[PDB]
């Protein structure tokens, strides 16, 4: 009776386009290549799944990701049967990774598990800073995480003091010594460390988002020419001729052609 | 009344004109054909446009309409 | 060289019908036509070996062979210019 | 016949009391163009400019039937020199060139002290070089959690496109909202 | 052609996640409360602060600033 | 004011009825000097040469008070010129 309202001929076209583009990202593809029905047991968000594969990988649990999912289920019952999405999923995320790293189990707290140094997120969760679950937590299983402070009970924002945006403007204007937008301001508040690093990289390398993806991840091949559209009818045409052997200073020369002009850049081989 | 100027040509003469124009604070545009992917004058204007992946290498600067 | 497997071949221009590309890795097992010479549509002009597998890269149209960037027993990688044809 | 100007480009950091900076010149573009003589001294790619000599990098000279035209050429030859790996007086000279008082040609030796807005200089811009570096770094040492290998072959992506105009004729849910909340 | 650490037995403190030390907070000879922040360590989207198990005096520190750690590596020893 | 001379450097090989030799430029030395104007065209480092345009590498022009002085500006800046990998009308 009811149909879908859209353009197919055109979605096939969109599809062929991303078919290829996806190719560029194969370094980040998950281990799922089949529908998995044990999902009804894990309950791990679809849009955490591959973000946590990455994460597990980086702490040396690549290959051991199947056990990271077993624990994800077990952690869930530890906590009284909760809803798992950003960021409550992340806390489960971390407590699963953490327990697996440390051949830990549910009994490693119930009269046993003490001085353990739980992740940021997880102590945050029991401090109450993500919220209050329908059914709460289990005192005796929390106590041993936070001991020191106590649970805060009210939703945070009604006691979290307001952020001073004045002081944040003076700060960014000071270090960047320039004009600074409202976007800069909340971006900084939302993400102090990461924002800073974005600035570091930008001073150093300009606006990377114009590079094509393959060049962005891999750079260039000897004899390759690359076009970067910079605006309507403005482009950089860049040819990589060769690279030299590292001189005794660990520095290679890269011979370039940029926009009809011979150029040499020196880069340190790490 | 000229804010922006296009040169219907290549090579030494395009370059020269681009410099005249730049010296009058007039913005510039160059055209190039396909064989001219890499004539320097392409790189000396403020903007530049490929004329035609349709047109002959000789033909690409004679296309009034394009 | 001692062994011309060292040599680097330019990349086939993909949006250009004259350039035949290497569809996969492998080795030139036999050179078959020479530079500047007539061939018909569907002619064998180069025998490659993939993984102990033959396949004979053949001409798309009727042609005068413009260039041949390969000799017998050269290495080849995906996207390499093997031949041109007019 | 007409008029001619000369500027001298120097290693001198115009913000640091005009101190002759030193080092390696890692890049160098001169201009050219009619009515413009370049007289290259230390200025060129590869030179080791030395603590011990006169710091003239280039002597730049221009010529046209009018002062203003000579000025237009100096401004543009300057605007088009790029030297990196050392700070220069170029931003200044440009600013000398655009000054009503210089052009009128009624100026004295006090001209420089009496015009503070000639040191109205902004730290320079370099998008083009900065990119060559990034590509340089990734080609050699590669990207964070990406498998350091030859730039894999990719299938030629054919990218569908619609003109702005057709786009701009469209009336979607965005127009819906602007219309009726 | 980095000493691990002793789980079961002695009050050492082992590395409980592999990453980088972002800041050492307490010097080699020093008194310290129970649960006191000692050491700060960073993994991908993770951050364990380490704390005092006992309430004592620190014998040693086996990491600086910016050091990489593995799981089961010695970082503090307290009585 | 004085005299100006121009000539054109073409890929035409004089030792061949003037036949616009084609191919790649693999070396290029433009001179210049005082009273010299170099208007570069097809003549530069990498990029190669098409059959399908009138052969013009450099337009070379010179200026001094007497004809003699201009001509001797011209020869010098021809002699200083070294283009390679295509032939030229220079000598
Ligand atoms: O920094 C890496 C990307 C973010 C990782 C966590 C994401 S946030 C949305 C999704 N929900 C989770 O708890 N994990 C992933």
């Amino acid at each position: 009776p009811r149909h879908l309202r859209t353009d197919i001929e055109g979605m096939e076209s969109l599809s062929h386009y991303w078919s290829t583009v996806r190719t560029y990202y194969s370094d980040f593809e998950s281990d799922i290549k089949s529908p998995n029905t044990e999902i009804y047991q894990h309950e791990m968000p679809g849009g955490q799944y591959s973000n946590l594969s990455q994460q597990a990988k980086s702490l040396g649990l690549g290959e051991r990701f199947d056990e990271v999912k077993d624990m994800y289920r077990r952690v869930n019952f530890l906590f009284g049967d909760i809803v798992k999405v950003t960021p409550s999923s992340k806390v489960v995320g971390d407590m699963a990774l953490y327990m697996v790293q440390n051949d830990l189990d549910e009994q490693s707290v119930i009269t046993d598990g003490y001085k353990l140094d739980f992740p940021e997120s997880v102590v945050s969760f029991f401090k109450g800073e993500i919220g209050q679950p329908v059914n709460g937590f289990n005192k005796d299983l929390q106590a041993v995480i936070l001991k020191g402070q106590e649970a805060l009970t009210a939703r945070p924002g009604e006691y979290l003091e307001p952020v001073d945006f004045e002081k944040v403007r003076e700060l960014l204007e000071e270090e960047q010594q320039g004009p600074v937008t409202e976007q800069d301001i909340i971006s900084y508040v939302l993400y102090p460390k990461v924002y800073e690093q974005y600035i570091q990289t930008r001073n150093q390398y300009g606006n990377l988002s114009l590079l094509d993806t393959p060049t962005f991840f891999f750079g260039m091949r000897n004899g390759e020419t690359v076009e970067i559209e910079i605006d309507k009818g403005k482009r950089l045409i860049i040819k990589l001729e060769t690279i030299s052997e590292p001189d005794e200073n660990g520095n290679r020369t890269i011979y370039y052609a940029m926009n009809g002009q011979a150029r040499r850049i020196y880069i340190k081989d790490e | 009344q000229i804010k922006k100027l296009l040169v219907a040509n290549r090579g030494e003469i395009a370059i020269r004109i681009f410099e005249a124009a730049a010296e009058l604070d007039i913005s510039t545009v160059a055209i190039y054909s396909n064989e001219d992917k890499s004539s320097l004058h392409r790189y000396k204007a403020d903007e530049s446009y490929l004329v035609g992946s349709d047109l002959g290498p000789a033909e690409s600067y004679l296309n009034i309409e394009r | 060289n001692v062994h011309t497997n060292a040599n680097v071949k330019p990349k086939a221009d993909k949006s250009n019908p004259s350039h035949i590309g290497a569809q996969m890795p492998g080795s030139v097992t036999e050179v078959k036509v020479s530079v500047g010479e007539t061939v018909k549509a569907n002619q064998p002009l180069l025998i490659t070996e993939a993984m102990k597998m033959e396949t004979t890269i053949q001409a798309p149209f009727d042609g005068v062979i413009k260039q041949v960037t390969v000799n017998n027993g050269d290495t080849i990688a995906t996207g390499d210019l093997l031949i041109e044809i007019e | 016949l007409g008029y001619a100007i000369q500027c001298r480009i120097t290693t001198e950091d115009p913000l640091n009391d005009f101190m002759p900076d030193t080092g390696t010149i890692i890049a160098y573009r001169s201009s050219g163009g009619f009515g413009v003589r370049l007289d290259a001294g230390d200025g060129f790619q590869g030179a080791e400019i030395s603590p011990y000599y006169d710091s003239l990098l280039v002597k730049l000279s221009t010529h046209a039937i009018s002062f203003k035209q000579a000025e237009e050429k100096m401004v543009r030859s300057l605007r088009e020199m790029r030297i990196r790996g050392v700070k220069t007086n170029i931003p200044f000279l440009i600013n000398v060139m655009k000054n009503k008082k210089f052009t009128s040609g009624d100026y004295t030796t006090k001209f420089i002290e009496e015009t503070p807005e000639l040191f109205d200089i902004q730290p320079s811009l370099d998008r083009g070089t900065k990119t060559l570096e990034y590509i340089g770094n990734v080609t050699i040492n590669g990207f964070p959690n990406v498998e350091k290998r030859p730039k894999p072959d990719y299938e030629l992506a054919s990218i569908p496109t619609v003109s702005s105009s057709k786009i701009a004729s469209f009336s979607g849910t965005k127009q819906l909202l602007d219309e009726v909340g």
